């Protein structure tokens, strides 16, 4: 329920303008909300975790897949909450009084890194934790009951447990919305500055989150596309460029983006690929059934070194991206058309950074 | 057994969709502090007789983190997209940006457009500022016409400043979501 101005004597808030009052509003919130998140980290803890762990339905891998490091955030929220309660205990008044250095100490600094790594690595580990309990749901007569049973514990709130693990994400991510409202409210100069820059390292942890959930699942992706493809239609006998090619393993890359494209190579032949741009080549596949096919027609082969690559924008569909290759034999250019302009800008811009940044390494 | 649902509700950032998932679920604008946080939270609901348990997603926040966001999406039920009535800009985000999105990782959830903060399309302020840019409200057709074009199961608005119509947003989605 019950906001910061119930607890205050009326005379108090009266001494107060009303604005950082909200200012108080808000902070009581950032603390209130911290105690609230540590609870269903908990929950997740003492009313999942710990009476599978012990009641022996899963292995020890299959623990560590599910519950990986909840752990170790919990205690740095836990640890974080009492820094806040600190915080409470500091002024003799419930007007919280100046709390900026307090979150540049919490969220800049080594407190930034420690929130980042424990939360990029936990954060980015659900996609396969759900698809465990998922799993192991179907395929247990104890796993399923168990967690049906934890369900039912009131401390879930009626939340099941696929509806708490995508929590620590959910919290990292209001962390720059609280203090830009903070920040918002506080009418002193140099003390608003540190709020508004405790809110922006927020976000760089929150980038960092993002980029390695996209690291993390990228990788299982080439793993799986790598296995959905297909090279028996690749001419052993026409550009001796071709083992590259037929032994070409998606695998060993880093993928940047991806997406469906429909390639443009003539005005009376234009496919639709999907396409991977990933580290240091390009790739052009063909959905076909599930198989992803591996495959080069009048030769443009469908795969481009991003050594040789440069982009250029086509003046008169919107949506159509010039990716010339450039090579001792020629200069082969694949004119890409994407579905909306919003993705031509980014396949413009990723694959022209790629170029770049192959290219400096020389 | 009761009947879940995990409705999501996407829309560009800046038009209102915490609070909205707030107010409908206390039931009552709060006028004392809007908070900034809103946590999954199961809504007790009945629409057409049946009893439902709509599970309630906000994505505030992750506008910005197009890998995280994502993981608010699976397993979802019905979709409300939605924008601001008084930012046309938000009204063209929805078939660019939000719309390609819930289809592919939402597919054959229905969707409900929402023209939200509908209590400005007539505020002089912002029909002022607006025509610093040339732009103007969102008109009801317009609303609509997006919401046919973008293949949505319904057009809704309600307003931002208090309660109004949105009761009534949360009764359709949970029709939606009850229909496969």
């Amino acid at each position: 329920p019950p906001n910061w101005q119930q607890l205050v004597s009326r005379e108090v808030l009266l001494g107060l303008k009303p604005c950082e009052i909200k200012r108080q509003e808000v902070i009581n919130e950032l603390f209130y909300t911290e105690r609230a998140h540590v609870r269903t980290l908990k929950v997740l803890d003492q009313v999942f975790y710990q009476r599978v762990s012990r009641e022996g339905i899963l292995s020890p891998s299959e623990l560590r897949k599910i519950f990986s490091n909840l752990e170790d955030i919990l205690q740095l929220h836990i640890g974080l909450n009492e820094q806040m309660k600190a915080v409470r205990k500091r002024n003799e008044t419930s007007v919280i009084d100046q709390i900026g250095e307090d979150l540049l100490t919490w969220f800049s600094g080594p407190g930034e890194e420690k929130l980042k790594h424990a939360a990029a690595t936990f954060c980015s580990n659900q996609p396969f934790a759900l698809e465990m309990i998922k799993s192991r749901q179907k395929k247990d007569s104890r796993f399923q009951t168990f967690v049906q049973d934890a369900e039912s514990n009131p401390l879930c709130r009626r939340l099941q447990l696929k509806d708490i693990i995508p929590t620590q994400m959910q919290r990292l991510t209001k962390y720059p919305l609280l203090l830009d409202n903070i920040a918002k409210y506080t009418e002193w100069p140099t003390e608003r500055e540190k709020v508004k820059k405790a809110a922006d390292h927020c976000r760089q942890i929150l980038n960092f989150v993002n980029q390695a959930v996209k690291e993390a699942e990228n990788k299982q992706r080439l793993e799986d596309y790598q296995r959905r493809l297909d090279t028996s239609s690749l001419k052993l006998s026409e550009y001796p460029n071709v083992e590259e090619l037929r032994n070409l393993d998606l695998t060993k890359r880093k993928m940047i983006h991806e997406g469906p494209l429909v390639w443009k190579v003539n005005r009376d032949k234009t496919i639709d690929l999907y396409t991977l741009l990933l580290e240091d080549i390009l790739v052009l596949l063909q959905k076909q059934d599930d198989r992803l096919v591996l495959r080069c027609h009048s030769t443009f082969s469908p795969v481009i070194k991003l050594s040789t690559v440069l982009v250029r924008q086509v003046a008169t569909d919107n949506k159509a991206l010039f990716v010339i290759s450039m090579s001792d034999n020629g200069a082969q250019i694949y004119e890409l058309v994407a579905q909306t302009v919003s993705e031509k800008t980014v396949w413009q811009d990723l694959i022209c950074r790629m170029a770049a940044s192959v290219k400096e390494q020389s | 057994a009761a009947i879940r649902k995990k409705l999501v509700i996407v829309g560009d950032g800046a038009c209102g969709k915490t609070c909205l998932l707030i107010v409908f679920s206390k039931d009552q604008f709060p006028e004392v502090y809007v908070p900034t946080v809103f946590e999954n939270y199961v809504a007790d609901i009945e629409v057409d007789g049946k009893q439902v348990e709509l599970a309630l997603w906000d994505t505030a926040g992750q506008e910005d983190y197009d890998r995280l966001r994502p993981l608010s999406y699976p397993d979802t039920d019905v979709i409300l997209m939605c924008f601001s009535i008084d930012s046309p800009d938000s009204l063209e985000n929805i078939p660019e940006k939000w719309t390609p999105e819930v289809k592919h990782f939402c597919p054959n959830v229905p969707i409900i457009l929402v023209g939200n903060k509908k209590d400005l399309r007539n505020d002089e302020h912002t029909r002022r500022e607006l025509a610093k840019m040339k732009q103007e409200p969102v008109k009801p057709e317009e609303g609509r016409d997006m919401a046919n074009r973008i293949g949505a199961f319904g057009y809704m608005e309600c307003s931002a400043k208090t309660k109004d119509g949105v009761r009534e947003v949360f009764e359709m989605a949970t029709r939606a979501a009850l229909q496969a």
